[PDB]
RNA sequence: AGCCAGGAUGUUGGCUUAGAAGCAGCCAUCAUUUAAAGAAAGCGUAAUAGCUCACUGGUCGAGUCGGCCUGCGCGGAAGA
């Protein structure tokens, strides 16, 4: 998981969820697009 | 079992019967062999194309044979061997992009309307006209 | 083998052999227990279950009763074996049709005949590590595999081929007629030649005429083997494998016999290697001490070819995989104590003009102060398309002005021959090249062709470089036959390399795919090919054309010498 | 855009072609082959006429509000997609013949010979006309 | 919003003429066939496969979709 401080929707199927105060990106296509903190 | 679902689009032109030699080997598995290497093309394509633009067949039958609903000559080879000019893509901006006439389009219908049809023989005429014309340009006749 | 391991099954393996390879396997055994419940083997002829003993004590058998957990399936494959054996001949079918089972002896003989005629394959199970099933496999070895004479009689041939020129068979009276099938490297006595005596009797020191290699040989000793230990024995007879010592001329596949000539045995076939690299010892002084071991190894092994190179001074070798060359390089370091550090084979670039002819001259004379006489010729640099003249050099004469001396015109072509072989681009032989000549200067005295040749040298080296030939790189015609699982994958690798491709045709058991690849890239291509398709691909690499490609590796020789 | 005003336009524009001629059809969205579908709507044109308009702008209520100023029961677009095909030449013309031939042969659905009707009399085809 | 499905046989494109593939480089080229042909979207894109840029009629009945400014927040934010 990337831990970049500026997470975006890098692809089509990368969505933005807000688990536990932190904004996480859960990508359903390429697990390279899992980025951690908003 | 169906129409051409062996769509490995690669072959020689209609000069030498679907020569793999000019097809190239990026084609995975399909079954071209000595059963139908020269089966129907060299028999009933002599009025279609011999050494000009030719999209190739990938058709196979339903009873261990090779048969399909065959069609007539390719339009981009009829309205281009009757037009002289071999343009189209490649130089479509500053030069003449191929000779496409109205009688050329009606003749392209008359030549490639055997089983290659559309909403009518006139719709297939619009088809072969888009063929001759959307190569990039046309001739003034 | 290896039933003892996790997920191991028997009927699935039987189905595998039945379906994939195309044969017909019949169970001669059924296994009691799959992974660790494996405790022994139940049979379908004896119809009794064997439970071997504990670790490394599996010598015993302890014949025991078939457990009821497997009685039904044992009965099913028993009857299936019964009918499949009765399938051998008619008198075994009707007797069974009468409501009576055949007996062990005739089932065994009938199946054994099936194996002789190569119709069937029998399967036995076991676990060579837990020491179970080995003896019961030996049981099958005895009961079903042909003995030397049970096999059809060997097809011997005279110096000419017929249906039965030399009907040979295993006999103490038959002529000594055998096949030297294996050589081995022995440092002590030089070589060590295995041979399987098809027919006859031969003794120590006795004569033998090498029917193929056209010489007579002798047997300094005849040693049968215990996997390494050479047992000294007096003589060897038919059906008895042995290793001959000292016979010099023979290599693999040759046929050794008496003077009565069953000279031609059928085979002279061996595969072609696919990997190639070059080698070099601790220093270039030991090169003969390296080529010597290489010669021994190439006389021992057929597929491994020591390949002295003419273009460069390297010694390249060819094998059938990364592992085979690896044993060879260590075996070379180990048995022949000269270590060779390895690299890639050098490339084979080339030179030729595109299409254009260019007019050029080169002038210099000699005798202004009374010296010897000169030469001078005008030339124009026309190429032909790659592959136009099969002879790499074609000439047309046009001398009309300053006509060079009557015995000097052919030497002008033969001197531009030197410039062709020289290849003023990077030293490489210019190919398909042509030169046309027009002018010059002469008298009716003794001029020097060498001056015309140097003159032609300056002319060649300028006019070629300014007519802009092409610096080509070796491109090979490739053929690869691989199953339909990784056609796309192997083609992908090829295109990532330099993929120029030929076509596609579906064989019975795969796909026919040919292509065009650079020899600068195909070096280690074999291991990668097999790794991309589990090693189910067949392929050979051969030359089709030379061609150019944008590459900054094109200056190595230019760096070593030349422009 | 499938708008309400443009739909009030297109519904009447599709109802006029059946208010001047004869019966039409539809075709659902369940199964269509490449060559079959292309050349088959092609042959629809070549047999019935250039009056083949596979348009689906007859929403199960939009048609019932725009076309149904007469024959108000036109909410039979509660079936699947609509590939319309009217015909000018006679009552239930070669277009309706294509409908009947494609309802069950070499196809998925051709509107199950629902057709249309200006007369809409008792349930019987028109074949009591010997010649 | 969820449930029913349809993208060539002119077009290995007239094509960097062995295509670079019915949707690689490369040019453009709806090409009527439209609940549709882009000479294309993720998988074969150097190949077909079954899912399919796109698009829609069916389904189903009250809200619905993106923006712009903005109050207040959140992550950024790790020491003895």
């Amino acid at each position: 998981m990337k831990v970049r401080a500026s997470v975006k929707k890098l692809c089509r199927n990368c969505k933005i969820v807000k688990r536990d105060g932190v904004i996480r990106v859960i990508c359903s296509a390429e697990p390279k697009h899992k980025q951690r903190q908003g | 079992a169906k129409k051409v679902q062996a769509y490995v689009k690669l072959q020689v032109a209609a000069g030498m019967a679907n020569p793999s030699p000019p097809v190239g080997p990026a084609l995975g598995q399909q079954g071209v062999n000595i059963m139908e290497f020269c089966k129907a093309f060299n028999a009933k394509t002599d009025s279609i194309e011999k050494g000009l633009p030719i999209p190739v067949v990938i058709t196979v039958y339903a009873d261990r044979s090779f048969t399909f609903v065959t069609k007539t000559p390719p339009a981009a080879v009829l309205l281009k061997k009757a037009a002289g000019i071999k343009s189209g893509s490649g130089k479509p901006n500053k030069d003449k992009v191929g000779k496409i006439s109205r009688a050329q389009l009606q003749e392209i219908a008359q030549t490639k309307a055997a089983d290659m049809t559309g909403a009518d023989i006139e719709a297939m005429t619009r088809s072969i006209e888009g063929t001759a014309r959307s190569m990039g340009l046309v001739v003034e006749d | 083998n290896k039933m003892d391991r996790m997920g191991a099954n028997f009927l699935k393996v039987v189905n595998q052999i039945k379906t994939r390879l195309g044969a017909n396997p019949v169970p001669l055994q059924l296994a009691i227990g799959a992974e660790e419940h494996f405790t022994g083997v139940v049979d379908l002829v004896k119809m009794k279950a064997i439970n071997w003993n504990d670790a490394d004590q599996g010598v015993t058998f302890e014949y025991e009763d078939i457990p009821a957990d497997m009685v039904e399936l044992a009965n099913e494959w028993h009857q299936n074996l019964i009918e499949s054996a009765a399938e051998a001949s008619e008198e075994l079918m009707e007797k069974y049709l009468g409501g009576e089972e055949l007996t062990e002896a005739e089932i065994k003989g009938a199946l054994r005949q099936r194996v002789l005629n190569n119709e069937i394959i029998l399967v036995t199970c076991g676990s060579a590590f837990k020491n179970k099933g080995v003896q019961a496999m030996l049981d099958a070895v005895i009961d079903y595999l042909p003995s030397p004479v049970d096999v059809p009689a060997i097809n011997g041939i005279l110096d000419d081929g017929k249906d039965t020129p030399a009907e040979r068979h295993a006999s103490d009276d038959e002529p000594f007629s055998a096949l030297a099938f294996k050589i081995a490297t022995d440092p002590f006595v030089g070589n060590l030649t295995f041979f399987r005596v098809y027919s006859g009797v031969v003794n120590s020191g006795d004569t033998v005429l090498n029917s193929v290699k056209a010489a007579r040989e002798r047997f300094g000793r005849i040693v049968q083997m215990h996997a390494n230990k050479r047992e000294e024995i007096k003589e060897v007879r038919a059906g008895d494998i042995a290793a001959a010592i000292g016979l010099k001329d023979v290599t693999t596949g040759d046929t050794l016999c008496d003077p009565d000539a069953p000279i031609i045995l059928e085979r002279m076939e061996f595969p072609e290697p696919v990997i190639s690299i070059a080698v070099e010892p601790k220093t270039k002084a030991d090169q003969e001490k390296m080529g010597l071991a290489l010669g021994r190894l190439a006389k021992e092994d057929p597929s491994f070819r020591v390949w002295t190179d003419e273009e460069s001074n390297q010694t390249i070798i060819a094998g059938m995989g990364e592992l085979h060359l690896d044993i060879i390089v260590d075996r070379m370091k180990r048995e022949f104590n000269v270590e060779a550090n390895v690299g890639k084979p050098q490339v084979a670039y080339r030179e030729t003009i595109r299409q254009k002819v260019t007019d050029v001259e080169g002038k210099h004379a000699k005798q202004s102060g009374g010296r010897g006489q000169y030469g001078h010729v005008v030339i124009d640099m026309y190429p032909l398309e790659p592959g136009s003249n099969p002879k790499g050099y074609e000439f047309i004469n046009d001398i009309k002005g300053g006509v060079i001396p009557g015995e000097y015109i052919p030497a002008v072509d033969k001197g531009i021959q030197e410039q062709l072989k020289a290849g003023p681009l990077a030293g490489y032989p210019v190919v398909d090249m042509g030169i046309r000549l027009h002018f010059g200067s002469y008298h009716d005295v003794d001029s020097s062709e060498l001056a015309f040749k140097l003159a032609a040298s300056i002319a060649f080296k300028e006019g070629f470089k300014k007519a802009k030939p092409v610096l080509l790189e070796p491109i090979m015609k490739v053929e690869v036959e691989t199953p339909e699982e990784n056609t796309g994958d192997v083609i992908g690798d090829l295109s990532r390399r330099r993929g120029m491709l030929k076509g596609q045709e579906s064989e019975v058991t795969g796909v026919k795919i040919h292509a065009e690849v650079p020899l600068s890239e195909m070096f280690g291509y074999a291991t990668q090919l097999r790794s991309l398709t589990k090693g189910r691909a067949s392929y050979t690499m051969e030359f089709l054309k030379y061609d150019e490609a944008p590459s900054n590796v094109a200056q190595a020789v230019i760096e070593a010498r030349g422009k | 855009m499938a708008l309400n005003l443009q739909d009030k336009q297109a519904i009447v524009a599709e109802v006029s072609e059946v208010a001047k001629g004869a019966l039409s059809a539809v075709v659902a969205d369940s199964r269509g082959v490449t060559v079959d579908k292309m050349t088959e709507l092609r042959k629809a044109g070549r047999e019935a006429g250039v009056y083949m308009r596979v348009v689906r702008n007859t929403l199960l209520r939009r048609a019932v509000e725009g076309t149904p100023f007469e024959c108000l029961k036109d909410a039979f677009v509660g079936p699947t997609l609509i590939a319309y095909s009217m015909e000018h030449p006679g009552a239930a013309a070669r277009l309706f013949k294509e409908f009947a031939k494609a309802n069950a042969k070499f196809e998925v659905k051709a509107a199950a010979f629902e057709g249309e009707l200006i007369p809409a009399s008792q349930i019987d085809r028109l074949a009591t006309l010997p010649t």
